[PDB]
């Protein structure tokens, strides 16, 4: 009886166009551990996707921290999207630059 | 000057295959320095920071078989809990551990930890008197018992006490330069164009380690925790944190607003305004 | 050092 997911996305280093980057996308305070992590741009899925190993917390929860290469322009638009038990639809949060 | 050392085991149990999977986790001053997970090809615990390649190979086979020990406890745990909650078959289960010592700066042992969970539920634990034992479901009341008949604390108690203390001095020798860092924070201001009249400031910290830290917003009056927004701590990805919390501002009106930023390995907290 | 379990659940 499950905790569900909150998400963050957020780039490593301050946005820049043109300029190269990663973008995070921190997924924690869940559970069951099972968890489906997708990132996006412009509403494709990005193929090469990190993932760090299963963690908890103290408390309990699990966080898992999602990454990949990216490259800001003004127009493309990054999202993560996280499936989990938890919810009975994804949850789909956008990278806001700023 | 403050120290501790933990591992955190997790075993989950899935409608999958006959067998849990099994990871154990330990960390030093809260950063992973070993891991073991039973689903890799030759499970085995690995080094997890390179400070601790220097451990000879009898060090990883005798940790390997302690974890092969626990994956057959979690195991068995794993199926006594079922039936202990008369949950049937067909269902995930979790079942996870958190254990270890903390010292002082002094590194005298401040307290040891020895908590077990149940489907992400607190099942049992050790109270801090190494002693005896919290466990509030009436299910985990059998655990209690048998536990309790059978000396279990004095075992734990043990380890809390020596090994997890002795050895973890042993690693914060080996680690010195290492982990003895504070990343400190660099903290600036943005300012972002909002509701006629009203703009949003953004006060930013990066690349700080550990991970603590607090930012606030004082109009410099004394006090904001006006619908001040902000986001959990998150990891930059390079081993340093990031954080930021935000306020609303009259365009303008808005020198008379700094941010404070306390964090550890900092002199004194920051202090800061809006800067072009 | 891991810590080695007692008594199963």
């Amino acid at each position: 009886i499950q905790k569900t997911p909150q998400i963050q996305v957020y780039s490593r280093h301050p946005p820049e166009n043109g300029k190269p980057n990663i973008l995070n996308c921190y997924v924690t305070q869940f559970h069951p551990p099972h968890i489906e992590i997708q990132m996006l741009k412009n509403g494709k899925k990005i193929p090469k996707v990190e993932m760090s190993d299963m963690s908890f917390s103290k408390d309990w929860s699990f966080y898992i921290l999602a990454h990949t290469e990216f490259t800001p322009t003004e127009t493309d638009t990054y999202a993560c999207r996280v499936k989990h038990d938890s919810m009975a639809e994804p949850k789909t949060v956008y990278w806001d630059r700023d | 000057g403050p120290h501790s050392m933990r591992y955190f085991e997790t075993a989950v149990s899935r409608p999958g295959l006959e067998e849990p999977r099994y990871i154990s986790v330990g960390y030093v001053d809260n950063k992973e320095f070993v891991r073991f997970d039973s689903d890799a090809e030759n499970p085995r615990y690995e080094p997890r920071a390179p400070w601790m390649e220097q451990e000879g190979p009898e060090y990883w086979e005798r940790e390997t078989q302690k974890a092969k020990g626990q994956e057959q406890w979690f195991r068995v745990s794993l199926r006594n809990l079922l039936g202990y909650y008369n949950q049937s078959a067909g269902g995930s289960h979790t079942l996870q551990q958190m254990s270890g010592c903390d010292l002082g700066s002094d590194w005298r042992l401040l307290r040891g930890y020895l908590q077990f969970a149940y489907e992400g539920r607190d099942y049992i634990a050790l109270n801090e008197d190494l002693k005896t034992w919290t466990a509030a479901d009436m299910a985990a009341q059998i655990t209690r018992r048998k536990w309790e008949q059978s000396g279990a604390a004095e075992h734990y108690k043990a380890y809390l006490e020596g090994e997890c203390v002795e050895w973890l001095h042993r690693y914060l020798k080996n680690g010195n330069a290492t982990l003895l860092r504070t990343d400190s924070p660099k903290a600036h201001v943005t300012h972002h164009p909002r509701s006629k009249g009203e703009v949003t400031l953004r006060c930013w910290a990066l690349g700080f380690y550990p991970a603590d830290i607090t930012l606030t917003w004082q109009l410099n009056g004394e006090e904001l925790t006006q619908d001040m927004e902000l986001v959990e701590t998150r990891p930059a990805g390079d081993g340093t944190f990031q954080k930021w919390a935000s306020v609303v501002v009259p365009l303008g009106k808005e020198q008379n607003y700094t941010c404070r930023v306390y964090h550890e390995g900092l002199p004194e907290p920051l202090t800061l305004r809006w800067e072009p | 050092k891991a810590v080695y379990n007692f008594a199963t659940m």
